[PDB]
RNA sequence: UCGGAGUACAAAAAACCCUCCGAGUGAUUUUAAUCUAGACAAACCAGUCAAAAUAACCAUAACAUCACUUAUUGAUCCAAAAU
């Protein structure tokens, strides 16, 4: 029953009893994003390096926690990453921990979320590695200008 | 068992007449006696070297020396002020629960931890305690409420996703050595010192609920703890709701050493007594 | 090197190493390269680069230096924040 | 191409990279001589601490 | 003819010195250089004079 | 030291799997170390030489 | 003490109170960054090259140049500077 100047209740008058701490403000965060139970979690253990893949799949015209405009822009800007049987798939590797993977994962689906989300997001495009791109292009364009009907 | 035993019996008694040391235990000492090992002895001839007398270690005959013309670069730079703390792997406390050296019922603690040998403190060598480092996170299973000096992010996530608590907790040399070896200090005829805090760099450490310091506010326990679940992906289990709850809540005072003795009482273990001053200015300095 | 001293009769460490060089755990000891503060207006970049180096010792010089140092500098340390604690260990090392 | 694999060829779809051979490096030595700290890095494994019996 | 160090400093504000030989009956020197911390190519002016 | 917990599971999330409950009809017998391990051990010797010992 | 040629005829190294030239810096503006695979050289200390990658600048822009270019140099400690 020992007590001291410096203890936790004189401290911080405000909050004293011992279930103070343990307390669940599920009311705070009711936003939820990435209600865990509903996405598929794999684990490929690697071990020689040692790396954990950790794999996230869900269905997307399936999920109904991210918004419709949002929903059809990620089928856009990811379809590269989409499965056909219309599974999202994120995959993570850089740690033995799979802790750190499926947070790597779930970061990156919050990310994408994020930008898809975003209305103001203007998708620009460094000219680095799109020059080729753009000048084959053009010079494809150049030989596709013939012009007379067909079939 | 020993089929050796049976031939035993075969054999003349084992007695102190008969005893060798197992072969190659003793290398034979060899003299400077005889043809080859007289007549310069293995010294060599005249020089410095024969007669005993070569310089000192470090010395390259003269040309400044290696380790001389090195420059001095602080690496070791006030070594003996920075502080240890002796590492314990989830690997190695699961272990530890699983063969019961330590068992999860109770509240983990340091002395808990040396009692069980799962960990060795040495407070002259300026450790500070026990931290908690990951490397067993995804196979600990165990439920647990641990009290360690630091500890990492990934380790609490790790104890969290099964229900238990941890917190991190500071101790000056003399409580960390009176913590460690409680028994010693109990026949020393001592009062129980009072706990220090902890020193100015490392406040900001035990005052954020980030790192469940012991100083932190409670307040902002609850929010810090669910951050890790959104983070690591795993429902936080509601700990109020548990049956060893109260002994998962169980803290000590900043100022205490302890669970369930006080600064300034003394133990008798001879008579099995506590004894505690009834003294006001006593009462009033170890419990300030 | 004394070894054996006057009053306690073991064996002192010098302390002119302890002040240049760093050993890791692993027997490797670590040292700054030699005039890398000195006439740096006269020197090259690429120079100076391999100058501001930390470096490792040679066998007979690891050896020259532990005798010339007791057994507590070569106690594994954990220290907090520590830079040098990633390469204490050595890996994959066949020998 | 995607729809061709899933649509006619009843398949899934096949995905490839460019993968470069992984760098060279020397026999490792037990006392690398004047050599830079980093040298310890190149046959290390993978980045994370092993904290092997602790 | 002699020569002479001078240590040279950046204009970007940035505290950054380089030292440089220069001729002695010539005048006080100014120079672009390149300054690590703004990551700039940027206008350095002699502040001081260090050896001779 | 403290006989290990009964289970109801083997192995234990650390891989501690206990002996079995009759010992085997091999003509040998390898004991448990004190802390109830297997006492199978690695060991160097100058520095390249690599063995296993059974205890 | 440092460099070039011979001695040392063709990979390297190679001595003499051996034969001969030099160096202890100028001049100039193109003011010449960070980081790092792999190597040369080597008793040690010191020396040398250098891809990829970053950042600087044409907006895919990193070898200061000339004087036989090779040599124009000096460790620790300690002092002055304050970065
Ligand atoms: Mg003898
Ligand atoms: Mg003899
Ligand atoms: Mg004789
Ligand atoms: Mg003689
Ligand atoms: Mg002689
Ligand atoms: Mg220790
Ligand atoms: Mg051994
Ligand atoms: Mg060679
Ligand atoms: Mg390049």
């Amino acid at each position: 029953e020992f007590q001291s100047i410096y203890s936790l209740d004189k401290l911080y008058p405000e909050s004293r009893g011992s279930d103070t701490a343990w307390r669940l403000p599920d009311d705070a965060k009711q936003a939820n994003d990435i209600p865990v139970d509903r996405l598929t979690i794999s684990y490929c253990r690697s071990s020689g390096k040692v790396n954990s893949k950790a794999e996230v799949r869900f269905h997307l015209a399936s999920a109904d926690w991210i918004a419709e405009p949002v929903r059809l822009k990620l089928a856009v800007k990811h379809k590269n990453r989409i499965n056909r049987s219309g599974e999202l798939i994120l995959t993570s590797e850089c740690s033995r921990y799979q802790f750190r993977n499926l947070a790597d994962c779930l970061q990156k689906l919050r990310d994408m979320i994020a930008e898809a989300s975003q209305p103001a997001k203007e998708p620009s495009r460094e000219d680095a590695e799109l020059r080729r791109s753009r000048i084959e292009n053009m010079n494809r364009e150049r030989l596709r200008k013939k012009r007379i009907s067909s079939a | 068992g020993p089929r050796a035993l049976d031939l035993l019996r075969a054999l003349p008694r084992v007695s102190l007449a008969n005893l060798k040391p197992n072969p190659g235990s003793r290398k034979p000492e060899r003299r400077p006696r005889g043809r080859r090992r007289g007549r310069k002895c293995g010294r060599g001839h005249k020089g410095e070297r024969q007669r005993g007398t070569r310089p000192r270690l470090g010395f390259e005959g003269g040309q400044t020396p290696f380790y001389l013309r090195i420059p001095k670069y602080g690496f070791n730079e006030g070594h003996s002020f920075r502080h240890q703390y002796q590492p314990l792997s989830l690997n190695r406390l699961q272990y530890l629960i699983d063969l019961g050296r330590v068992d999860p019922t109770q509240p983990i603690d340091l002395t808990q931890l040396v009692n069980g040998r799962g960990v060795t403190i040495q407070p002259s060598k300026r450790d500070y305690g026990v931290q908690l480092v990951e490397e067993g996170a995804d196979t600990f299973k165990a439920k647990v409420n641990i009290e360690v000096q630091m500890a990492s992010e990934l380790a609490i996530a790790a104890i969290e996703k099964n229900g238990g608590v941890v917190t991190t907790a500071f101790y000056d040399p003399r409580s960390l050595e009176i913590l460690c070896k409680p028994v010693p200090f109990f026949l020393r005829g001592q009062p129980i010192p009072k706990r220090m805090l902890p020193p100015e760099a490392l406040v900001p450490y035990y005052t954020d609920a980030k790192n469940r310091g012991y100083l932190a506010d409670p307040a902002r326990f609850p929010e810090a703890r669910l951050e890790l679940a959104r983070k690591y992906g795993y429902v936080l289990p509601d700990i109020t709701k548990d049956e060893l709850f109260k002994m998962l809540s169980t803290r000590k005072d900043p100022r205490q050493i302890f669970f369930g003795l006080a600064p300034g009482w003394v133990v008798n273990m001879a008579d099995k007594k506590i004894l505690k001053p009834t003294d006001e200015n006593l009462l009033k300095y170890y419990s300030s | 090197v004394t070894y054996f001293s006057s009053r306690k009769g073991k064996r002192k460490t010098v302390k002119a190493v302890i002040y240049r060089f760093l050993r890791l755990h692993s027997g490797l000891w670590l040292r700054r390269k030699a005039g890398y503060k000195k006439k740096l207006w006269k020197k090259t970049a690429a120079r100076k680069r391999r100058l501001r180096e930390f470096v490792f010792c040679n066998k007979t010089q690891s050896k020259l230096l532990d005798k010339m140092t007791t057994s507590f500098w070569k106690r594994r340390n954990w220290y907090a924040d520590d830079p040098y604690q990633k390469y204490q260990d050595r890996t994959n090392l066949k020998v | 191409v995607t729809r061709v694999f899933h649509q006619l060829l009843d398949m899934r779809e096949p995905v490839f990279e460019f993968v470069r051979p992984p760098p060279y490096h020397p026999k490792q030595k037990r006392f690398p001589h004047r050599q830079p700290l980093r040298y310890l890095d190149r046959y290390r494994d993978s980045h994370e601490p092993t904290y092997g019996i602790y | 003819s002699k020569t002479i160090l001078v240590k040279m400093m950046s204009q970007a504000g940035t505290g950054f010195s380089f030292n440089t030989k220069r001729s002695r009956l010539r005048e006080k020197l100014t120079l672009l250089h390149y300054d690590p911390v703004v990551k700039k190519k940027v206008l350095f002016v002699e502040q001081k004079k260090i050896r001779s | 030291i403290p006989r290990p917990p009964k289970h109801e599971h083997y192995p234990t999330p650390s891989g501690w799997q206990p002996p079995r409950d009759p010992a085997p009809s091999l003509p040998y017998f390898v004991r448990r170390s004190r802390m109830h391990n297997i006492p199978v051990y690695r060991d160097i010797t100058h520095g390249n030489r690599q063995m296993t010992v059974i205890r």
